[PDB]
C-alpha cells in the first residue's frame, strides 16, 4: 500500500514525464491532484487539465477513483468528470502503474470512442457534424482550458 | 401466510414452497438435554408445524452443565416439563408440548423423530417402526469430546435439491439449427453434459419459449449442444436458458440393518482409520450402561476402562468386525463417558436441526447415514488431568470438570475477553461463555460492544430478544440475558454500544487493550475486521474470527507470533457496473436496481438536502456556484423545490408523479433513440443496438395496468411524505384526477456574454429569500428496506419494473428486488450454533496455551452438502533484516521521541540502512526526494512536534503511542522491508 | 513513400511505406520496432482508426503523413 504508493511517487520524481506531473495534495498520500497537457495536434491543444486520484485502502487491489476537475467537451466525459474508462472497473491488476494510466487517458484525450459514448448528444454531435464538434471543443479548450 | 418481517432471511435459503411444506411437519424429540433442548431451540426458530417433547428424567445438578434453560431451582422436575414453557416462547407460531407416555402407534402422529440419550434396545425398538411407517429418524449423541449422528428417511427418500445451488441460468446470443447454443461475449455457461435445461424469450423460435427440458451437450466454456431443433425452428435470436433439476432418489437402510455394514462419513481425510474405532465404542458405551443400571463409567477410571474395552473386545468379535482396535483412543473415549461440553453440544445441534430440516423440506443433500465427530486435540496439556482432579465436585460445571479438571476451570474462570459485535455469532457465543463459566473468577471480566439496535428481522436467529424488545440495543439485552441464565455474571459484563473503529480508539485504548486475554469478532464488513486485526497485531492478542454466508461457514484463529493475521486472508472485493451501462445500455435486472436506486437518490434526497442546505447555510448559494459541479443545476433544484413545483395537495403530488413518470420512461427514451436511431451503425459499419445493446422503447401510461398505478402510486406517497402531506390509496380518487391531464408536448430537440449568468442571476432573484422561510424545513427520505409501509421497495420494484419494460427485460418480483438492492446477506440459525460450536472448541485450545502449529484448525464448512473441514494456520512468512530472523507480521521497533535527525542516524549506524520515506499514517513524514531546504527546517523537531504540524492537528492526551510506517533502502541501493516502528511517547 | 507515426510520449518513427502496404504490416513493422504487439496498437489519422484488413490508400495515406499510434482499450 503505502510502499507501492511511495515507489511509484520515486519512480516518477526520477524522471520527469514532462507532459505529465503527478502528485500529492500538501501531504496526503490518498489524494493526488495530476496535471494532463492537451496534445499539440489535436482541439485540446495548449490546455492545462487538472484530475484528483483517490486510492483505496486496498491499493492496488483496488483501482484508484480519477475524476476530471477542467470542463471538457468529450463524448466519453459526464459534466461530473467521470471517464468512460475499462483499466479501472475490470481490467485494473495490481500490476498497472499510475503512470500508464495517465498516459491512456492522454491516448482517449486523442481520439475519443464514440461507438460506446457516455455523452450521447456529443457522440450524436461527433458522428453527424464534425466540423461543429471540433468547433465547440476548441471553444471551451480555449474557455477553460487556459487560466 | 409465511411471515416475511421474520423470516426475511431465512426465505432466500429456503424458499417459499421449502417453508410452507416445512410449516406442515410434526417433529417429536426424545430427550431434553443440552443437545436436545438446543435441537428445539434451532427447530423452533425454524418455524416447523409444532414440536412435542418427552424427557420425564427428574432434574439432576449436573445436567446443567449445558442445560441453559434450568436453574438451581428446578432440580427434581422433569426436564421437559420446566422446558416446554420457556421454549414455547422463542417463536409464536410454533407450539410446544410435553407428552407423559410414548406408545408406538403415537409416533404415527409426528413427521420426524429425534432419539437423544436413549439405550440402543429403545432405539432398535423406535427404529424398527419408524422405518417400515415412512417416518424420519435421527439419532444424536454427544459424549464429551466425540460425537455421533444417524439418519434414516426410509427406503424411497425424494431429494429435490443436491447441492443448494440456484439453478445455472445464462443470456443467449443465438442458437443455430443444430442445438448450438452460445452465451455472449466473454461469458460462460458452466454447465456440464447431460444436464437439462429450458429457453424463454428467444425470438424467432417461440415454440422454444415453452420450457420443455432438453439434454445439454457441452461443446466448450462458451458454447453447448442441446440436439436437434429442424422442427421448432431454424434459428433463434437472443433468449435466456434456465438449467431445470431433476429430484433424486435415495434409499437408507435401517439401523438394525446399518449396523452390520455401516455407512460413513469422514470428516476429515487425514485421519479415516477413527470412525471404525467410534463405530466400536458408542456400542460399547450403551452395552456397559446396560450392564451398570444405566450408569456410565467413572471419570479417569482404570477399572471401568478395562471393562468397557472387554466389551469393546466382545462386541467386535461378535460383529465380524475385521478391525483391529486401538486400545489408546478407546480408553480415551471411556475416559471422557461422562464428559458434558457445550461446545460440542451446540456444534451436533445445529447439525441435527439441519438434518430435521433436510427431512422436512426434501432439499439438500443429507448425511448417509453415520457420521462420527472427534475433536480430541482440543484436550488440554499444560494441566493435570487425572482421576483425582476430574472427579465430580458437586457444582454445575461438573460436566466440563469431568473432562478438563478444577484446574482448567480456574484458568477458564479467570478470562478477561472482548466481544465485538451482538449479532447471531456474537450472542450464541455470549451464551457459550456464560454456561462453560468463563471469567467468573476475581480476575476475570467480559466485555462486549456493539452500537446497532434491535429489528424485528433480527428476532429469527437471536434466541435472546423477544419481541417486547424490539427497538432497544443490543448489548443491554444480552448482558441481561445472559446474566439471566448464569446468575454468577452479575457485574462480570460490561456492555458498551460503541462502534469499532478509528474514532473509537479514545475509549479502547492501551489501558483497555492491555487487560484483555483474547478478542472475537462477531462483524459483518470487513472494514471492522481489517482494524481489529491491526489493533491486535499492535497489541499481540489472540483473536478469533468467523463468518457465515447462507449455508457456509468458516471460522479462522490468529494467534501472536505464531500465525499469519485476517488481513492477508482478504477477500475479493464487489462488483460495480460500468456507468455507461448502468446510464443508459442496461442488459440485466441488476443494472435497471441500480439505476432505480440512483433515481430515488436523485428525486428524493439530494435535492431535498439542497434546499435545506440553503434554507441553513446563510452564504450556501455563493459556495455551491463556486463549489457545485452543476451550480445551475443545484439553483434549478432549488427553485423547482420551492416556488415552481411546490406542491399544496395530494392532486399536485399524483400530477408530479405523473411529470416525472413522462420525463423518466417517454422523454428520455425519446432523445436516446434520436441520438441513436435503431438503424444506426458503428464506425465499422456493425448495427449499433446489436449483442450486449437491445434497443428501448418509450411507454405510453396506461393507467388500468398495475405496474404504472404502483409506480404512481409510490411516487405521489413519497413527494407527499417529503412535503409532510396525506396520501391516500383509493384508485377512484387516482382515476378521477389523472383522467383530466394534459401532457405538455415534447419533441427530441438536437440543440444546435452574460447571458447564462444572467440566467443564473435570474434564477437566484426569484428564490425567496431565507429570511422569508424560518423553521421550514423539507424532510429527505432516507432509504429503508427493512420497512414495508415507507413505500421504498415499492418505488424499486416498480421503477425497476419500468425500466426493463422499456429494455424488454424480464421484470423481477419485490422479494428479489427487496433482495438486490438492500444487498440482504441470507443467515441461518444452524449456521450460527455450528461457527459458535467451533470458535468454541478453538478458545480451549487458546486457554491452555498451545505453542505448536498443528494443534491448532481453522474449520470451514457446509451444510447444504454435509462437508466439514479443517486445515492447519498459515505460519508467519519470515524475512532477513541485517542478517537476522524476522517474522513479517509480529515484529516491531521500539523507539522514544526524539528528533528526527537522532533517529535517521540511529537506522544509518544500528540497522545500516538509509531511510528513503517515513510516513504515519496517511500523511508523508520525511521523503529522500524532498528539497534540501524543507528537510533542514524538519530535521530539528521531534516526531511528535512535526506529526502535530504536518497534520495541523495536535496529539490527544491518551496517545502513548505512534505507529510509523518506514521504507528504508540498503547499503548497496537495494529496498529491504522492514517492521514499523512503535514510536513511545 | 515515407510517413511518420507519433507515439503517445511524442517519439516520432519515420516509416518507409506504400499506399498499397496492408495495415497488418505496418503493425508488424511498429511490432518489430518497438517490440508493441499489433493486437494493442491504435492507428489514428485524421481523426479515423486504422483498421485491419485494410490498406493505406483505403484511408487516402499519401507522402509523409503524419499518423500516430496509442494504446488499445475500450469501454
Ligand atoms: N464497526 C462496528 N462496530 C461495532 N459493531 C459493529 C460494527 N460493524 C458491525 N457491527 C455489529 O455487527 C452486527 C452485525 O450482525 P448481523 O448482520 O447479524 O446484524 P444486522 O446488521 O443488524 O442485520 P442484517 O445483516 O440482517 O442487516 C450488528 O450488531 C452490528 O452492530
Ligand atoms: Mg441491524
Ligand atoms: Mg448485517
Amino acid at each position: 500500500a503505502l510502499k507501492r504508493i511511495n515507489r511509484e511517487l520515486a519512480d516518477l520524481g526520477k524522471d520527469p514525464p514532462s507532459s505529465s506531473s503527478a502528485g500529492p495534495v500538501g501531504d496526503d498520500l490518498f489524494h493526488w491532484q495530476a496535471t494532463i497537457m492537451g496534445p499539440a495536434d489535436s482541439p485540446y491543444a495548449g490546455g492545462v487539465f487538472f484530475l484528483s486520484i483517490h486510492f483505496p485502502t486496498d491499493y492496488p487491489f483496488k483501482p484508484p477513483k480519477v475524476n476530471f476537475t477542467t470542463r471538457i467537451y468529450h463524448p466519453n466525459i459526464n459534466s461530473n468528470g467521470s471517464i468512460c474508462l475499462d483499466i479501472l472497473r475490470d481490467q485494473w491488476s495490481p500490476a498497472l502503474t499510475i503512470s500508464k494510466v495517465l498516459l491512456s487517458i492522454s491516448s482517449l484525450l486523442t481520439d475519443p470512442n464514440p461507438d460506446d459514448p457516455l455523452v450521447p448528444e456529443i457522440a450524436h454531435v461527433y458522428k453527424t457534424d464534425r466540423s461543429r464538434y471540433e468547433l465547440s471543443a476548441r471553444e471551451w479548450t480555449r474557455k477553460y482550458a487556459i487560466g | 401466510t409465511i411471515d416475511e418481517g421474520l423470516y426475511s432471511r431465512q426465505l432466500y435459503v429456503l424458499g417459499h414452497e421449502a417453508m410452507k411444506q416445512m410449516s406442515q411437519s410434526n417433529v417429536l424429540i426424545i430427550g431434553c438435554k443440552g443437545l436436545g433442548v438446543e435441537i428445539a431451540k434451532n427447530v423452533c426458530l425454524a418455524g416447523v408445524k409444532s414440536v412435542t417433547l418427552y424427557d420425564p428424567q427428574p432434574t439432576r445438578i449436573e445436567d446443567l452443565s449445558s442445560q441453559y434453560f434450568l436453574t438451581e431451582d428446578d432440580i427434581g422436575v422433569p426436564r421437559a416439563k420446566v422446558t416446554v414453557s420457556k421454549l414455547a416462547e422463542l417463536n409464536q407460531y410454533v407450539p410446544v408440548s410435553v407428552v407423559d407416555e410414548l406408545s408406538t402407534e403415537y409416533l404415527k402422529n409426528f413427521k420426524c423423530v429425534v432419539v437423544t440419550e436413549t439405550s440402543l434396545t429403545k432405539q432398535l425398538e423406535i427404529n424398527d417402526f419408524t422405518h417400515k411407517n415412512h417416518i424420519a429418524y435421527i439419532a444424536a449423541d454427544s459424549r464429551g469430546l466425540f460425537g455421533s449422528i444417524f439418519c434414516d428417511f426410509g427406503e424411497n427418500f425424494i431429494c429435490t435439491d443436491t447441492d443448494g445451488n440456484e439453478p445455472l441460468t445464462g443470456m443467449i446470443a443465438s442458437i443455430t439449427d443444430d442445438g448450438v447454443v452460445t452465451m455472449l461475449e466473454e461469458t460462460r455457461h458452466g454447465l456440464e453434459n447431460g444436464d437439462f435445461v429450458k429457453f424463454t424469450e428467444v425470438k424467432g423460435m417461440p415454440g422454444l419459449n415453452d420450457g420443455t427440458p432438453r439434454k445439454v451437450e457441452v461443446k466448450g466454456p462458451y458454447t453447448f449442444s442441446i440436439g436437434s431443433v429442424k422442427d421448432l425452428g431454424s434459428a433463434g435470436y437472443n433468449g435466456v436458458f434456465t438449467q431445470v433439476k431433476v429430484p433424486t432418489k435415495i434409499s437408507f437402510k435401517s439401523l438394525r440393518e446399518s449396523l452390520k455394514d455401516p455407512e460413513y462419513v469422514y470428516p476429515d481425510f487425514g485421519k479415516m482409520m477413527r470412525p471404525p474405532q467410534y463405530h466400536i465404542a458408542f456400542q460399547a458405551l450403551s452395552a456397559f450402561a446396560d450392564a451398570h443400571e444405566g450408569s456410565l463409567p467413572r471419570p479417569r477410571n482404570d477399572i471401568d476402562a478395562a471393562e468397557f474395552f472387554e466389551f469393546c473386545k466382545k462386541i467386535a468379535s461378535t460383529l465380524q468386525f475385521d478391525v483391529e482396535l486401538d486400545e489408546k483412543l478407546i480408553k480415551e473415549i471411556s475416559y471422557q463417558a461422562r464428559g458434558d461440553l457445550v461446545a460440542m453440544s451446540a456444534f451436533l445441534g445445529g447439525a441435527v436441526a439441519q438434518e430435521v430440516l433436510k427431512a422436512t423440506t426434501s432439499k439438500f443433500y443429507p448425511l448417509k447415514q453415520y457420521f462420527y465427530f472427534d475433536s480430541l486435540e482440543s484436550l488440554p496439556s499444560s494441566v493435570t488431568i487425572s482421576e483425582e482432579t476430574c472427579k465430580p465436585r458437586g457444582c454445575r460445571y461438573d460436566g466440563q470438570i469431568a473432562v478438563f479438571g478444577s484446574e482448567f476451570q480456574e484458568k477458564i474462570a479467570s478470562l478477561s475477553t472482548f466481544l465485538v459485535g451482538a449479532g447471531a455469532i456474537g450472542c450464541e457465543m455470549l451464551k457459550n461463555w456464560a454456561m462453560m463459566g468463563v471469567a467468573t473468577g476475581e480476575s476475570g471480566h467480559i466485555s462486549v460492544t456493539d452500537m446497532d439496535s434491535i429489528e424485528k428481522s433480527n428476532l429469527n436467529r437471536q434466541f435472546l430478544f423477544r419481541p417486547r424488545d424490539v427497538g432497544k440495543l443490543k448489548s443491554e439485552c444480552a448482558s441481561t440475558a445472559v446474566s439471566i441464565m448464569n446468575p454468577s455474571l452479575t457485574g462480570k459484563i460490561t456492555s458498551y454500544q460503541e462502534r469499532v473503529g478509528p474514532e473509537s480508539e479514545g475509549i479502547f485504548g492501551d489501558e483497555f487493550f492491555e487487560k484483555l486475554s483474547l478478542v472475537t469478532n462477531a462483524l459483518d464488513n470487513v472494514e471492522a475486521r481489517m482494524y481489529v486485526d491491526r489493533r491486535c497485531v499492535f497489541f499481540e492478542k489472540p483473536l478469533l474470527e468467523s463468518g457465515t454466508l447462507g449455508t457456509k461457514g468458516n471460522t479462522q484463529v490468529v494467534v501472536p507470533h505464531l500465525t499469519e493475521s485476517y488481513g492477508s486472508s482478504q477477500d475479493p472485493p464487489e462488483k460495480s457496473f460500468p456507468i455507461c451501462t448502468l446510464k443508459n445500455f442496461p442488459n440485466r435486472i441488476e443494472h435497471t436496481i441500480a439505476w432505480a436506486r440512483d433515481l430515488f437518490e436523485g428525486l428524493f434526497k439530494q435535492p431535498i438536502d439542497n434546499v435545506n442546505m440553503y434554507l441553513s447555510s446563510p452564504n450556501f448559494l455563493e459556495t455551491s456556484l463556486k463549489t457545485s459541479s452543476n451550480p445551475r443545476e443545484v439553483l434549478e433544484n432549488i427553485r423547482d423545490y420551492l416556488v415552481t413545483e411546490k406542491p399544496l395537495s395530494f392532486e399536485e403530488c399524483i400530477m408530479w408523479a405523473r411529470l416525472q413518470f413522462d420525463k423518466f420512461f417517454n422523454n428520455n427514451i425519446q432523445q436516446l433513440l434520436f441520438n441513436f436511431p435503431k438503424d444506426s451503425v458503428t464506425s465499422t459499419g456493425q448495427p449499433f443496438w446489436s449483442g450486449p445493446k437491445r434497443a428501448p422503447t418509450p411507454l405510453s401510461f396506461d393507467i388500468h395496468n398495475r405496474e404504472h398505478f404502483d409506480f404512481i402510486v409510490a411516487a405521489a406517497s413519497l413527494y407527499a411524505f417529503n412535503y409532510g402531506l396525506k396520501s391516500e390509496t383509493d384508485p377512484a380518487i387516482y382515476e378521477r384526477v389523472l383522467a383530466g391531464y394534459n401532457p405538455p408536448p415534447f419533441a427530441p430537440k438536437s440543440g444546435i456574454a452574460n447571458k447564462d449568468k444572467q440566467e443564473l442571476k435570474s434564477i437566484a432573484d426569484s428564490l425567496p429569500p431565507p429570511s422569508s422561510l424560518v423553521g421550514f424545513r423539507l424532510t429527505p427520505a432516507e432509504f429503508e428496506k427493512d420497512d414495508d409501509s415507507n413505500h421504498h421497495i415499492d418505488f424499486i420494484t416498480a421503477a425497476s419494473n419500468l425500466r426493463a419494460m422499456n429494455y424488454d427485460i424480464t421484470p423481477a418480483d419485490r422479494f428479489k428486488t427487496k433482495f438486490v438492492a438492500g444487498k440482504i446477506v441470507p443467515a441461518m440459525c444452524t449456521s450460527t450454533a455450528v461457527v459458535s460450536g467451533l470458535v468454541c472448541l478453538e478458545l480451549v485450545k487458546l486457554v491452555d496455551g498451545k505453542k505448536k502449529i498443528e494443534e491448532y484448525k481453522n474449520g470451514f464448512f457446509n451444510l447444504a452438502i454435509g462437508l466439514f473441514t479443517f486445515s492447519d494456520p498459515i505460519a508467519s512468512p519470515k524475512m532477513k533484516v541485517n542478517g537476522k530472523e524476522i517474522d513479517k507480521i509480529w515484529d516491531r521497533y521500539n523507539l522514544p521521541d526524539c528528533t528526527l535527525q537522532e533517529l535517521i542516524d540511529y537506522f544509518q549506524k544500528e540497522e545500516g540502512l538509509e531511510v528513503t520515506m517515513l510516513s504515519s499514517g496517511v500523511s508523508l513524514l520525511y521523503a529522500n526526494f524532498q528539497p534540501p531546504k524543507k528537510l533542514a527546517e524538519r530535521l530539528p523537531l521531534k516526531i511528535s512536534e512535526l506529526v502535530e504540524q504536518i497534520t495541523k492537528k495536535k496529539l490527544e492526551p491518551f496517545r502513548k503511542h505512534l505507529v510509523l510506517e518506514i521504507c528504508c533502502d540498503d547499503a548497496n541501493g537495494e529496498d529491504v522491508e522492514v517492521p514499523f516502528i512503535c514510536i513511545k511517547l | 513513400m515515407q510517413i511518420f507515426v507519433k507515439t503517445l510520449t511524442g517519439k516520432t518513427i519515420t516509416l518507409e511505406v506504400e499506399s498499397s502496404d496492408t495495415i497488418d504490416n505496418v503493425k508488424s513493422k511498429i511490432q518489430d520496432k518497438e517490440g508493441i504487439p499489433p493486437d494493442q496498437q491504435r492507428l489514428i489519422f485524421a481523426g479515423k482508426q486504422l483498421e485491419d484488413g485494410r490498406t493505406l490508400s483505403d484511408y487516402n495515406i499519401q507522402k509523409e503523413s503524419t499518423l500516430h499510434l496509442v494504446l488499445r482499450l475500450r469501454g
